[PDB]
This record gives C-alpha cells, structure tokens and sequence, in this order.
RNA sequence: UUGUGGUAGACGAGCGUUGUAUUGGAGUUGAAGUCAAAGCGUGAGCAUUGGUGGAUCCAAUACAAGUGAGAAUGCCGGCAUGAGUAACGCUUGGGAGUGAGAAUCUCCCAAACCGAUUGACUAAGGUUUCCUGGACCAGGGUCGUCCUUCCAGGGUUAGUC
RNA sequence: UUCUCGCAGUCAGACAGUGGGGGAUAAGCUUCAUUGUCAAGAGGGGAAGAGCCCAGAUCAUUAAAUAAGGUCCCCAAAAUA
RNA sequence: AGGGGUGAAAUUCCAAUCGAAAUCCGUGAUAGCUGGUUCUCGUCGAAAUAGCUUUAAGGCUAGCGUGAGAUCACAAAUAAG
RNA sequence: GCGAAACAGUACCGUGAGGGAAAGGUGAAAAGAACCCAGAGAUGGGAGUGAAAUAGAUUCUGAAACCAUAUGCCUACAACGUGUCAGAGCACAUUAAUGUGUGAUGGCGUGCGUUUUGAAGUAUGAGCCGGCGAGUUAUGAUAGCAAGCGUUAGUUAACCA
RNA sequence: AGUUACUAAGGGCUUAUGGUGGAUGCCUUGGCACUAAUAGGCGAUGAAGGACGUGUUAACCUGCGAUAAGCUUC
C-alpha cells in the first residue's frame, strides 16, 4: 500500500511525553493507557530530580519540557513546581511517582493505569 | 488462492477448538467486597489501604 | 390443469434419506449424497452376500486344518478319507464345530483310519 | 422451575455470543454476574443484563431460593439477518450480512434438572407405544 | 420342459398426482398438510399410533391433463464454507462536564497539518442538506449521549442586485 | 436366419490370436480378410489392466462337486519319489 | 446522427461500449453445433459396414434389432458321406 | 395468474428512447396484552382478557439446507469414495420382532449425470436445500386395435331449432 | 517385567428440543378466457392525460374544482 499517516514518529512520542508531564505537574493525576504511563514515569522522575537545586541552569533546562495547560501557564507552572512539588520531594531517593493499572477500557479493551505522584 | 473443497462442518468445528476463553484471575478488594481482577483497582478508587480515585 | 405436486417428491427423497442413517457427515443430511451412498452401499450388499459364503468356508477350512494338524494328518488327506473311504457327507462346517465340542471329533479323525 | 429470560435480535453475532457463554454456563450465579462483569467483551455487557434479568424473575415471579440457582443451559441462536450491499473495485457490489442473535438463558434450581427432561421424552414415547397397542385391538 | 445380464432401441402390464362425474362414506369425540416411530408390499408406492394443526377429505369404476425432477457454467428465495481471515479508504494528549454507559459528545488548554489554501465571495449544479429542541430501529466501515440520518417546530423580505 | 406390414437405432469403433499391404517384419500406428472379447458384460486367475485365459449373474442359503490358475507366511489349499 | 457524422488519419471519437452506437419491433430469427429432457417392473436386443451425397461431426436406401402375420417340409441350422 | 391481489408501470437503472421488481392471512371480536419485577429502554418474565398467548402484533400452517444444547455409545499409532459382510463390549426396550442405538477389531471396496473406442478420472456439470422448468395443440395422411353399420353399402359438413 | 477399565482440548452416530427460514396444505375485494344483451366514441360550449389547489383532519389515496371530500331540482 501506498499513502499511509505520520504515525508514531519519534516527535511524536517526545512531544506526548511532554504534554503528559505537563498535565501531572499541573493536576496531580494522570488517566493515560498504561504503556504511555510507563514512558511517561521517566521523565517524570528525571524532571523532578533535576529540579530540587533551583539555580537558572535547572530552569532553563526545565523549560525544554513543559508546555502549559488550562490550569497554570508555563511560567507559572514553573513556579508552581519548584515551590512546592519539588522541595516537598527533597529527601526522597527516587520513587518520585506511582502507575497503578485501572480496568479495561470499553472501546478498545486497552489497559488504562493511573498515573500520580506522592509522599 | 481459493480452496478447492469446501471445508465441511467438521474441519471448521475442530480449528476452532484453541478459540475458547479464559476466565480472568479475580479477586477481592479488602476495604469493601466485591470481585476486581487481580492486580487492578476496584471501582472504589482503593486499591489495597492506599486511595487512588474517586468515589465510582 | 395445474398440478404442483410437492408431496411426492418430499416422500420420495424423504425414503431415501430414511435409507442412509449412520452415515458419515452430510451423507445423511443431503438427499444427492444420501442416493449416491444408499446405491453404493447396496452394490456392496450384493457383493458381499456373495463374498461371505465365499469367505466362510475357508475360514471352516482354516479352523479344520489346525484341528487335524494336531492328530498328524493334513486336511487335504482328510477329505480323501470321507469321500472315497467310509462315503460320507459330513458337511465342511460341522466337521468344524465338532472341534469346540471335540472327543467326539477324535471319534470321526480315528474312524477314517480303517 | 427453569425461569428463563430472551433477548432477540441483539446486534452481535451468534459466534461471538457463544465465546462468552461458554464462560458462563453450568457455573452458580454468584460466580457467573461478576465473572461475566469482568471479562472484556462486547458480549459480556449484552449477558449480564439478562442474566440479572433472569435472577429477577427467578427470584419474584416462580420463587426460587436463589442460593441454589445455577446456569442450567446457555446458547446464542441465529437471529434474523439484514443485507447490505457494499461498493468494490470496479463497481463489484459484495453483499454484506448483519448478523444478530436470539440470546436465552435457563437458570436451574434443583442440581439434576436434566433427568426430568428426559422423562419426559421417555413419556412422549411411551404415549405413542400405547396408543399403539390399545388400536391393536382392532379384533 | 426351455429359459430370466444388458446401453441405444421395439413391445407389454402398471403405481402415483390434480380435477369432473355418478355411487358409498369419515370429520371440532379433531380434516388435509408436517415432523417422529423398532410396520406391510416384487417396484413405482401404501398403511398404523402419538405430538402439532384447527376444516375439509378418503376408497371403488370411468374420464381429462400445465401429470411425476439430481444434473441444463439452469431461474428465484434462503443458507453455509473461505472466516471471525483480508479490509476498516492521510492526524494527537489531557483536564472538567454530561450520561446507566465515553478514546469517539460539549467546554477548556495544548499539539499537529493547510496557508496561491483544508482560508473568504459567488456562478454552475444539487434541492431543505440551513437554525433551534428532541431521538438513537436502520445508514455512519468501530462506538456514540452524536451525525450533513430521523422526528416536531422554524428561515429565505428589493424601484437601484 | 425366407416373405409381407408398423416402428426405430446405427454409419467416431478398440484390443488379442491369424494372413498380408503401407510402415523400417517400428509404433497401444494406419488400412484390410478372418476368429473372439469389449462395447452394450459382472465373478475367478492375472498384484493392480474394458479388449488375454476360464466363464456368461433370476433372488436368498454361515450347503456339496469343479473349470482356468494355484498349494512356506501374507493368501484357502500337498505330500512322496 | 448511425448502409450516417467527425477525423492535423490511430480503424480515432460519436454518453465508462464502435471493422460500423443505444434501446424497441419483425422475433419464440436459424443453428447438420454443445448442454438438458423428470415414475416403475417384465420380454427381446443391435450397429459402429457397403453405395451415393458441395458429402465425410450430418442425410437416404440396403445390412443388423423389435412387434404383428404367414410359410411348418421340399425353407433355415448342426454333424458324417 | 395481467408486469401489477398492497398507493405498479410505483420504488429503482439510464442523460434519453427505454428497461423494470418483491412481498397477502392474529382472533369470531382487540378483549392490542392496565398492574408487578429486572432493566436507561426496546424488551423479557409473572399477571390479566380469551377456547388456545407453542394465537402477542417477528402475528394461519411452519419441512429442508443451516446454527446451537443434551441423555446413550465410540474416538487422541492412525493411511480412511467413509460404506458393506462378519463381530465383541456397552446402554436401552419396540408398529414383538431370529429386536433397537453406537460399533474397539477382520475381510472387501478408485462416487453420480454427460459424452466417449475407453473415464475414479490430471476431461468436463452441479456449493447445499426447497420451489419453478423441457415431446403438447389445431387441421389433414398411413398403420395397428376395438365398436357401430353392411352388400346398389357406409356417411355427414356448413347451417337451423 | 506384563494385562487392562478412566480420560475427550475437540470430533463422530442416533434420539429429543430450540432458533433462523418460509416450501407443502387451506383461503382470497385479484386476474384469465368466454357467452347473452346494450353501446360502438370524446372534443373550440375547450376533451383524453396532467400539474396545482381545497379539510374542523398531519401526510398519502380518493372525491371535487376559488360555489372546490361539495351546490340546485325531480
Ligand atoms: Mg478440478
Ligand atoms: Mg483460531
Ligand atoms: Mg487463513
Ligand atoms: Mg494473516
Ligand atoms: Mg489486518
Ligand atoms: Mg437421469
Ligand atoms: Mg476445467
Ligand atoms: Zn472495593
């Protein structure tokens, strides 16, 4: 066959690991297919990491991913983050976050997992 | 690529005996009773003594 | 005049399917199958009701020879010890079942030796 | 004391159906509601309304003790079917057959429930061999 | 006593069907038709009982024919198999809401293509497809609370176009 | 199997033995005369074979004697010299 | 506008069709050519050759089958001479 | 049977001339199934009317192919035109019969029409079931059989009542 | 060392049922072919055939024509 979409591009993995990371910043909670909450999880962690130092070199390198959602806009989600997200993380080694599977799914039988984050 | 006999009600009958079902591991939330599949969480939202969701 | 007439052709196929039960598959279902089995079964009937006569008596000359074989004669010695000595009209099966009953077998296979 | 419940012309396929059926028969009621709950199938949330339609009227209208119920035979018959046709390469028109399915669950109370149906049979035959004879009596 | 394999093909005797005629006769105490059964005939074919069904029908002798189906790449209808196989015909992520039910609907926020266009105005055509409210038999290549589908109500206003 | 009358069908034949033509004493070849068989014909022998050998099926029998062919086992039936 | 048209010519194009459109009618065209032709039992049982044929895949007559009837001894068969 | 038993030359195909279908039956009468339970709802299960609701709006009867369920028997070292002749074990019990259903195991076994010298055919037709479907008719000729009438026989046609 | 009941993922045979499906059977405000009578046309006084409209009544069918599911008279 011949003409056929884009598909899974690599952009196009990123760019949903990014909004996704945006969106559990933002809320708190996250209700994805499982196998995009498992890629989504890295980030995550890693993000949060890279975030408890709080010098300009870890907001720039913030603003590489996220993006802004209805809640807060990016520069306010940044602030909203290293306030209180991250400093309440300190002193925890790893394990930033959890993915814990919900039921099937009734259109296409895919196995939801909810993606969150806490103490 | 066609058949050239037709596969009678026999042939069919036995190729489908691998299609049966399984019947999914179940079990019982704690914090309230009913029958979750294994390794989920229930319409609770409780998922073992930890809260994950809402109400239903 | 119109005449339709589906009664007697669903008789008509309904013997012949009666005909073919236990048979294999659609060959009991399929009234074109069912003819064309009940015609073949029945050519092997006449067959056969010819072939097991054909088929008996050998099977009486086999459990005939055995029994003789052990008394040290053959049964193509035998049969010439009924017909041309002590005529007798003894049939080839009965001279067979007097073995399941036998000591009255060895009567006739020792009465021939005269 | 069988209290059954049909749903007709359901638009799922009869071999469908049947895959979940399956799952569900001969087993208790108490492990066949959830079980068929669970289970991801289309054919799964088209059974369990009228399974629980069927303990309902079990349960008020014969009155049966409930507990001591069980699926006693599931099946998924060929319901009616509509035809449609469908464009193809070259203006071809293949005709394509919805399917549907006349689905009927039996809930037993009683653990044997089989042998009475074939008493009854054995009844409907030994009818017919005496009325046969008492017309033998044709002297 | 002599015979009795047999296609093309000649000849003979016959069964069954539909109806008409006269003659007998059965029928809601259940007629035909339809299935089932462990019957009777040399064959075409013919009875008996029971369930269903709910009003016509059987035998005897003649008569008249749309009179006897396994084949026509036969006609019409139904149903299989191939098979729950190929295909599903250019695109995402989430929050909040609704609802019995949501990937699929409403809102929000992004995201991704278009941009001499997938934008805006109209002719030709088409003929209500437009707007509001409601519904989810069928159509929608899935689903659907939703649709350009369906239902009730509505809208097109010229001295100069 | 001669004569008259009604009614057809058939006119693509094949093989084995025999005597010859064409052919190359080649063809499961072709064309003839002749005897059979098959066609239109089953059973047994032939391992399996339409045409060879034996034979010519009214139907049933879980009866007896045979023809061709055959008797260590498959496969029924034999031994002595 | 069709035993016509048009064609910078290919047998192009003439409403997805063009060595001569589309549909209606004569019309159930004709076809020595394929295919099909529906219930049973009994009696008998062939030919696949000769002559002619614008005939050779077909047809007519003879030959061979069957039915009805006669000839019934000198007719036809089968053996010896 | 008119193409047409009903809103048929309709719907539909075609630019156009033109081509051109399918399907009917509750019960005597709606007494069209209030009410209850499950369910969102259609619907279903009880109730109720009624002779029957296996008459329920899928509406006279309701075969077959076809798809599912189930008692009884067999089958996972076995070469199979799928049956037949023998034959065990098993389970039942009849249109009372040297009975019925299955059938481990032995012997045996290359379908049906067509056309052909000859086809299991590596030649062709049929996917399966049901229905429809192919030597008639008018007017004359000859032959066979039967009947009436008969040795100056027999016999009417058109037409009229 | 050896003998042999049980298994059936699934299949096969019979028998009973259920569903689809609508043949056979009964029936019909319909057609077919005919007989006996009658009559053998309509139309500038605007026909045949059609559109459009009309309701206490949605659409459709029918009747009917601004006098519009009807008017006058015997
Ligand atoms: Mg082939
Ligand atoms: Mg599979
Ligand atoms: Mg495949
Ligand atoms: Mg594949
Ligand atoms: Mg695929
Ligand atoms: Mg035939
Ligand atoms: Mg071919
Ligand atoms: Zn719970």
């Amino acid at each position: 066959s011949y003409i056929n979409k884009p598909g899974k591009t690599s952009a196009w993995r990123v760019m949903t690991v990014r909004q996704q990371v945006s969106a559990v910043l933002a809320y708190g909670k996250i209700e994805t297919t499982l196998k995009k909450a498992k890629n989504t999880q890295k980030r995550l962690d890693k993000l949060i990491t890279l975030a408890k130092v709080d010098n300009f070199n870890n907001r720039r390198q913030v603003k590489k991913w996220l993006l802004n959602t209805n809640l807060f806009d990016v520069d306010q989600l940044m602030d909203h983050l290293f306030s209180k997200v991250a400093p309440k993380y300190e002193k925890t080694p790893g394990g930033y976050s959890r993915v814990l599977k919900l039921g099937p799914r009734r259109g296409d039988a895919t196995e939801m997992a909810i993606l969150q984050l806490t103490d | 690529a066609v058949q050239q006999r037709r596969s009678s009600k026999h042939r069919r009958d036995k190729r489908r005996s691998h299609d049966a079902l399984t019947a999914q591991a179940l079990s019982v939330c704690q914090k309230c009773g009913k029958k979750k599949l294994f390794h989920r969480v229930c319409s609770c939202g409780m998922y073992g003594d930890l809260r994950v969701k809402k109400a239903y | 005049m119109r005449i339709k007439g589906g009664k007697q052709t669903r008789v008509r196929r309904k013997k012949w399917l009666k005909q073919a039960s236990g048979s294999f598959g659609t060959r009991h279902a399929s009234y074109k199958v069912a003819k064309q089995t009940v015609i073949q079964a029945a050519k092997y009937a006449y067959r056969d009701r010819r072939n097991k006569k054909r088929d008996f008596r050998s099977l009486w000359i086999l459990r005939l020879n055995a029994a003789l074989r052990e008394q040290g004669m053959t049964y193509s010695v035998f049969i010439n010890l009924l017909k041309k000595h002590n005529i007798e009209i003894n049939r080839k099966v009965l001279s067979e079942l007097a073995i399941k009953e036998p000591s009255k077998f060895n009567l006739i296979v020792q009465k021939v030796k005269s | 004391m069988i209290a059954f419940a049909k749903q007709f012309r359901v638009r799922i396929s009869p071999q469908k159906a049947r895959l979940v059926c399956q799952l569900i028969v001969g087993k208790k009621t108490a492990d066949a509601q959830n079980i068929l709950s669970n289970t991801p199938k289309k054919a799964a949330t088209l059974i369990a309304k009228l399974l629980n339609s069927a303990i309902a009227n079990a349960t008020n209208n014969h009155g049966m003790n409930g507990d001591a119920l069980y699926v006693f035979e599931c099946v998924a018959n060929q319901g009616p079917s509509m035809k449609r046709t469908i464009p193809r390469a070259k203006g071809s028109s293949n005709m394509i057959t919805k399917r549907s399915s006349n689905l009927v669950v039996k809930l037993s109370d009683n653990p044997n429930e089989r042998q009475e149906l074939i008493k009854q049979q054995k009844a409907l035959v030994k009818k017919r061999v005496e009325g046969q004879q008492k017309a033998k009596m044709a002297r």
